[PDB]
RNA sequence: AACUCUUAGCGGUGGAUCACUCGGCUCGUGCGUCGAUGAAGAACGCAGCUAGCUGCGAGAACUAAUGUGAAUUGCAGGACAGAUCAUCGACCUUUCGAACGCACAUUGCGGCCCCGGGUAUCCCGGGGCCACGCCUGUCUGAGGGUCGCC
RNA sequence: GCUGCAAGCCUCGACGAGUAGGAGGGCCGCCGCGGUGGCGCCGAAGCCCAGGGCGCGGGCCCGGGUGGAGCCGCCGCGGGCGCAGAUCUUGGUGGUAGUAGCAAAUAUUCAAACGAGAGCUUUGAAGGCCGAAGUGGAGAAGGGUUCCAUGUGAACAGCAGUUGAACAUGGGUGAGCCGGUCCUAAGGGACGGGCCUACGCCGUUCGGAGGGGAGGGCCC
RNA sequence: GACCUGGGCAUAGGGGCGAAAGACUAAUCGAACCAUCUAGUAGCUGGUUCCCUCCGAAGUUUCCCUCAGGAUAGCUGGCG
RNA sequence: CCGAGGUCCGCGGCGACGCCGGCCUCCCACCCGACCCGUCUUGAAACACGGACCAAGGAGUCCAACGCGCGCGCGAGUCAGAGGGUGGCUCGCGAGCCCCUGCGGCGCAAUGAAGGUGAGGGUGGGAUCCCCCCGCCCCGGCGGGGGGCGCACCACCGGCCCGCCUCGCGACCCUCCGGGGGGCAGGUGGAGUUGGAGCGCGCGCGAUGGCACCCGAAAGAUGG
RNA sequence: CACGACCUCAGCUCAGACGAGAAGACCCGCUGAAUUUAAGCAUAUUACUAAGCGGAGGAAAAGAAACCAACCGGGAUUCCCCCAGUAGCGGCGAGCGAAGAGGGAAAAGUCCAGCGCCGAAUCCCCGCCCCAGGGCGAGGGACCUGUGGCGUACGGAGGGCCGCCUCUCUCGGCGCGGGGGCCAAAGUCCUUCUGAUGGAGGCUUAGCCCGCGGACGGUGUGAGGCCGGUGUCGGCCCCCGCCCCGCCGGGGUGCGGUUCCUCCCGGAGUCGGGUUGUUUGGGAAUGCAGCCCAAAGCGGGUGGUAAACUCCAUCUAAGGCUAAAUACCGGCACGAGACCGAUAGCGGACAAGUACCGUGAGGGAAAGUUGAAAAGAACUUUGAAGAGAGAGUUCAACAGGGCGUGAAACCGUUAAGAGGUAAACGGGUGGGGACCGCCCGCCCGGUGGAUUCAGCCCGGCGGGGCGGGGUCGGCCCGUCCGGUGGCUCCCUUCGCGGGGUUGACGCCCGGGCGAAGG
């Protein structure tokens, strides 16, 4: 079968493939029928956004992508009480919980407190019942200039920051990097032998 | 297509560019690799030296999140801010210096290749070389080093 | 220009329900179109063929300005039977031969209870 | 169709036989009985490299 | 002469080719609904003239209703001509079949109730029933199984 | 003067075998598509030709005949794109060939009738055979109308046919005492139970609270 | 007579049944038939469809449970 | 005109089909040549196989991935893939257009089993080009003679990076418990480096996995 | 030794329900091969496939963490992309092969048991009363061997304190799409041609006429205007639905905040361990199952190498429910096609799963076309009849019923020629035959007839340019200066959204410049 210099080549295709090969033939069909799901459901909840409750902040987790910020599940317990907001009226004004995660730092508390007071200034919430406004619902001056939101509600801004050009301080320019990863990395290595004395 | 297909051109030809001796049958060789170590041996010895047996540890759950660690050479450092940046801060050296992170960019850790501008700079980077820090230090300028 | 995309344009369906069609649907098919004067009298274009029309061949072997009756409308055949429009068999018994509605013009129509009726809503 | 030519449970004659040794159409008393039934040149049989919808 | 061969015309034999296409194949979309209230499948039967196909079920080539508005058509004949067709919400829907009284190479063999007739008796006909498993409940019971009362 | 589609044109020199195989060119051919340029009832496609031609060739054009409704060039695009072979597939047709053959169980003949038509049907007579372990008369299984009358003589009945188990149109199978039905024979197969992941299987008078009937009038 | 024979029954495929021949088990038996896996695999036979133009071989090397086959080098062509 | 290959400024009989022309093709005849194709084979006209005849059908394909060559786009980048947006009651158009804070793939760094560490020119040949000098000129160039910068590429010699080995081991400012350095040098291993070339698309071909150019077993298995 | 209660277990054609079978493309649970590859072959591969068995639904399954991870941490499930032909598995051979993260589609969460409070506060059956929604019965049961309310890992409950206050469900009545019928533009104008026009030409030179209709089909040929339709969320008519708002009516019952008190807090033959078989990439054992062992409660599981000690991280197993993204070769109803075009395409374009074959499981064809219209050949005549000759229909019988076109093989006949070396074939020619085929141009010299007759002039108009029209003028684009003046600026330094300095930044403005153009 080898014939010259080339790959040793390892096709997967020793059982019966055929039996089960799917074409992406529907594939712009199903991208008409997903915006017609999105359409559909728009007019369901025609005051409430599209793209459903406010999703909060939420760090990557590998080092892969540690500089990474992503749209989360759920807001935290605690990041709904720092906030004012109850555990089970924040699924009725449009607020994504989840119970599952926890706030390991305040960095991430406070960005997602700050969202969730931000989306509660944005937040037109309509009265029970039009000839009954209560004390939680908006004004009828609000509820008129009150649009369906498209796109993700509250899109997560990546902040660009830029360190400012500074002097390079003496004491800065004697910092030696390789010297204290070099040592860190054998400090590590060798910290189980040394606490034995 | 087949318009420029050599099938065209192989028609009223008996044994359609196969030989009349060795025919064309049904994988006279064996299938796939088969016979890499007893008759395919001469051509998997020539062109893949190393392709049989076992070499190194093993890792069972290998994570490539946990050792990614992309790099970058000094020589493409600047690269990562614009060419205004690097000219304004060229006609003034004595101390205005601009911060090059690197970890923002997408980089770990950095690597003396090339040849750096004579432009003081601070590079913000998770791991440098040797090599690399002492002509971030020579051409003047510090290596913080981030987490 | 056809832009409703759930009616057909198919040689393959448009004849198949053309020759398939039921009894009711032949009738709305075969229609023929009203004379000048009976357009500018009932504002119709066309009308569904009936037994008892008056109708002028237009197009063929038959056609002239002899005004004949239908005979019968062999609603099956798609085809329509006039008075005079007919052929001497071998044994000199007279057939009628048979002519499209589409061929022919209504001169004068039979009224009923329905007739005015569909020619009310045209 | 997938199927097309491979609807029939023909098993060639094998030789001993004046036939050309091509699967032919289990007997009966119909005209089908005993035609070639599998290979692209048999008349009702599969064609070569069938075109496959992917 | 004949016979044989070649060539062309013509005529046969044969069916190619071409043109045609109410068919297939493939892809996409919307729905996504069977059955003891008897399904799928099967058998038999049903038309004025009817074998098959197809449609129906002893109301049998269709009933009612609604829409439609003059046909169906091979030949008639006949429309209470609202013809015909479509829709299909009413009604109907033989036997076998999960098939259900027991069976079945049997239209075999039984049982119960009710009704009608001959006359409760029997005989005849009709109607409603009588499979298995299981659930809730009722009813009727069983066992010193555990007690109570004596 | 001519060209100059420069992917064109012109000049000069040498060279030319070829299986397996490789490459190039094709204004070779086929089907469909996007363009473009057309053709067609004053006759398209296809087919036929002792007609006129073109190309080294693949092939092509024209004329004539037939045919009766579609078709082609060019620039691109997509192939189920070219056959003499495969004891190829399907269909058709030859030579063999008016050939082999219509040769197992003794047999037919005369006359007449019907009929367009008779070695073959029918009738009579004659001479023969089966010779009651029939070439006879009735059933079972199986066949399923083959039974019967009439008509037909296309097809089939390996010659014929006025004949038929053919075809066409009608008709025909009548039960308390003939059989089925009733009984269990070998056996099959439920039930209880057990088994089995299960569809189910095992097992057959055993094995369950397996009796549905009483006499006596609420009792055994 | 260890006879012949009908019908009803029983035994079913690696099983049956066999006074035994590998016999018989529906013209199929040293493992029935039917469908499917299955277009099973075949270093082995057979065939592999238009033209012209140009170039043009090898049956030798090494390795191979190889010796009717491959790998490999050589020879070949094309692209430059 | 013995001269850059031919002209006649020579001519005859018949010309309307009777008496003219038609290569090839049709028939026939003669001379020369000439065994039946396909196939395997050292060798086929073979007493080798297949083929009575004719029509139609009939065999290198598609998918995946790879290699090299080529076309194309952009370029240290390249491809937008899933998806999303929307000429808004959606033909042609299940196309096309657009943006995705470009996720990621493949490149831009290799090396080691790994912990890890991690890349600074010379010589020779060299298309092309530059300069000078002497002649000639139709002022645009031509001819002759010299020098030089040297593309790509190649040969060689270096530098550097990682692995390993050997040698050199030292005093010293980064030690801050622990620890990190200490021109190290000389060799050697590497699919490296010393001014990127790739990515995407298309095309062709080759070797593969798939029914895999087509037809073909004796079998084996599952269920009946 | 009966009578009662209970337990356990029976009977019924008891009252009222349920199950069975079909189908099975997609889906769930099992079972399970061998062809095949490894050029042999045994593990492996084929394949946790085919076949076999069971069970569903319009989807199913899965699913709200005894998870991932090791980070600045993610956060149910499913699907897509990528991860990735990677980690790893493997006679480490052939081959096999995931997952975390990341990007997307879709997103919705929750109920018990237990724990302990509440007079079982609960349910069913029967008989009913009012309007599917509410009640009643000194009716019968279920149930304390545990129904209901509260409550479930996100903690929960009760009592204080603090604060705000009661709003779902299901019916009647006025306001905010779907389906089925019916209808809705314009040539049969003129001329010609044809068997038939739907062909050709014309219709002030707006093709004539319509056009939001020039899709497609039918009609005797290529039809926008003959017909059905097509286009117009155009009109009319009849059924029918969703959501929101408002009133009336039957059922609804408050919830939050507490660096305050008190109390409560969990799924055993299960985990885990051993072993065995199988499965997996899971490798000192990924999952599953059998057997054995057999738990604990600051416990238990996991942390991809067996073990002990230790620290950290994460989850809370052994109970239940749950839409949407996803699949769909079956079914129902549609649309489409660079597909096939009657040996093709499904076996089946047709009385096709039909005829037919086999005892049976099963096997399984062949077969489309007269014409526009049957106008399907009256009648005469020969024959017993098929079959003929006439006649007749048709544009056509070179369309006469398995009838469009009618090839090749093969055959009859006619015409022509030939034939003692089987026939054919290459090259050369001959004969014959059948059908065909066949002096002008430029210039000039005279000649004789006609020149809405020539140079030139005048008048009107049009056109032409780097081997070179010249002189004035704008305009467009590129580019460079003049910053001539403020918005982004440079992610540019300063005080806390305002101000100050500069980049070949764009727009504005004047000059340049380019064989850059009109
Ligand atoms: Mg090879
Ligand atoms: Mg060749
Ligand atoms: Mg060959
Ligand atoms: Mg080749
Ligand atoms: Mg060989
Ligand atoms: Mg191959
Ligand atoms: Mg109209
Ligand atoms: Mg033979
Ligand atoms: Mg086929
Ligand atoms: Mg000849
Ligand atoms: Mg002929
Ligand atoms: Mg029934
Ligand atoms: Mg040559
Ligand atoms: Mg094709
Ligand atoms: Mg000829
Ligand atoms: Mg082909
Ligand atoms: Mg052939
Ligand atoms: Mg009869
Ligand atoms: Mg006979
Ligand atoms: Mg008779
Ligand atoms: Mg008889
Ligand atoms: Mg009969
Ligand atoms: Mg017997
Ligand atoms: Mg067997
Ligand atoms: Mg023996
Ligand atoms: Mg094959
Ligand atoms: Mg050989
Ligand atoms: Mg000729
Ligand atoms: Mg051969
Ligand atoms: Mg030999
Ligand atoms: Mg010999
Ligand atoms: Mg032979
Ligand atoms: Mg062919
Ligand atoms: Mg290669
Ligand atoms: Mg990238
Ligand atoms: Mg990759
Ligand atoms: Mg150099
Ligand atoms: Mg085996
Ligand atoms: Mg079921
Ligand atoms: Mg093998
Ligand atoms: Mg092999
Ligand atoms: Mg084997
Ligand atoms: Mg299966
Ligand atoms: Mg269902
Ligand atoms: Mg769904
Ligand atoms: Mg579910
Ligand atoms: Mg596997
Ligand atoms: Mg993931
Ligand atoms: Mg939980
Ligand atoms: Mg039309
Ligand atoms: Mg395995
Ligand atoms: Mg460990
Ligand atoms: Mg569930
Ligand atoms: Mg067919
Ligand atoms: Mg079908
Ligand atoms: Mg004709
Ligand atoms: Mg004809
Ligand atoms: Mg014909
Ligand atoms: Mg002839
Ligand atoms: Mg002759």
């Amino acid at each position: 079968a080898p014939s010259r210099n080339g790959m040793i080549l390892n096709p997967h295709f020793h059982k019966d493939w055929q039996k089960r090969v799917r074409t992406w033939f529907n594939q712009p069909a199903r991208k008409i029928r997903r915006r017609k799901a999105r359409q559909a459901k728009a007019r369901r909840i025609a005051p409430r956004p599209v793209s459903g409750p406010l999703r909060p902040v939420v760090r990557c987790p590998t080092i892969r992508y540690h500089t990474k910020v992503r749209a989360g599940r759920g807001f935290t317990l605690e990041e709904l009480k720092a906030a004012g907001i109850n555990k089970k009226v924040a699924r009725t004004i449009g607020i994504s919980v989840d119970s599952r995660r926890r706030n390991r730092s305040t960095e991430s508390l406070q960005a997602n407190v700050q969202r969730l007071k931000e989306y509660r200034t944005k937040l037109i919430i309509f009265p029970r019942k039009a000839a009954k406004p209560k004390k939680g619902d908006s004004t009828e001056e609000e509820l008129k200039m009150a649009t369906q939101l498209t796109g993700p509600v509250m899109p997560i801004k990546k902040v660009h920051k830029k360190e400012k050009a500074r002097v390079i301080s003496e004491d800065e320019k004697n910092f030696k990097a390789f010297a204290s990863l070099r040592m860190a990395r054998a400090n590590a290595r060798l910290f189980g032998i040394r606490a034995k004395r | 297509p087949t318009k420029k297909s050599k099938t065209r051109k192989l028609r009223g030809h008996v044994s359609h560019g196969h030989g009349r001796v060795g025919k064309h049958r049904k994988h006279p060789g064996g299938r796939g690799n088969a016979g890499g170590l007893h008759h395919h041996r001469i051509n998997f010895d020539k062109y893949h030296p190393g392709y049989f047996g076992k070499v190194g540890m093993r890792h069972y759950h290998l994570k490539r999140n946990t050792t990614f660690c992309p790099t970058i050479n000094l020589d493409k450092l600047w690269t990562l801010v614009s060419e205004q940046t690097r000219v304004n801060y060229s006609q003034k050296p004595d101390g205005p210096a601009p911060i090059i992170d690197v970890v923002r960019a997408g980089y770990f850790k950095v690597l003396g290749k090339g040849k750096l501008p004579k432009q003081p700079v601070i590079v913000k980077a998770k791991f440098f070389s040797r090599r690399a820090e002492e002509k971030i230090k020579g051409v003047g300028g510090a290596c913080v080093l981030t987490a | 220009m056809k832009l409703n995309t759930f009616v057909t344009s198919s040689r393959r369906k448009n004849r198949k329900r053309h020759f398939n069609a039921p009894s009711h649907i032949r009738r709305k098919i075969m229609s023929s179109p009203l004379s000048k004067e009976l357009r500018q009298k009932y504002n119709v274009r066309s009308m569904p063929i009936r037994k008892d029309d008056e109708v002028q061949v237009v197009r063929g072997h038959y056609k002239g300005q002899q005004i004949g009756k239908v005979v019968q409308v062999y609603r099956k055949k798609y085809v329509i039977y006039i008075e005079r429009v007919q052929r001497e068999k071998a044994n000199g018994t007279t057939v009628h031969v048979g002519i499209h509605p589409s061929k022919v013009v209504i001169t004068r129509l039979k009224l009923d209870k329905d007739r005015k009726k569909i020619l009310e809503r045209k | 169709s997938e199927l097309a030519g491979h609807q029939t449970s023909a098993e060639s004659w094998g030789t001993g036989r004046a036939v050309a040794r091509i699967p032919r159409v289990r007997g009966g008393g119909t005209h089908r009985s005993g035609q070639g039934a599998f290979g692209n040149m048999c008349r009702g049989g599969r064609m070569f490299a069938p075109t496959k919808t992917w």
